[PDB]
């Protein structure tokens, strides 16, 4: 609309976007460590066995 | 935006007063007994 209602709003989602992005490379980034306790404990037998 | 401005004021005025502190863990904390401070002949139920 021109008004600043409307370049404000523009603004409110675009570091709502900057959220998101930072939320989901932090995802594979801790995704990683997840999926190395899947594959060690794939393997691992008890110890008194 | 990963805003963390939102403030940085003051650091104000600072004294030294004797008081009642132990470590306990990694976390530093007071001690501390209100009966004869501030309860001392008050006639008021200490909580």
């Amino acid at each position: 609309d021109g008004t600043g209602i409307s370049l404000h709003r523009q603004l409110r989602a675009i570091q709502q976007l900057a959220r998101n992005v930072q939320a989901v490379l932090g995802a594979f980034e801790r995704g990683t460590a997840d999926q190395m306790l899947h594959v060690l404990l794939e393997k691992a037998p008890p110890l008194a066995l | 935006n990963r805003e963390t401005l939102d403030e940085l004021e003051s650091a104000p005025q600072t004294t030294r007063v004797r008081a009642d502190l132990v470590a306990i863990g990694d976390r530093l904390v007071f001690l501390e007994a209100l009966e004869k401070r501030i309860y001392a002949a008050t006639n008021v139920p200490y909580p």
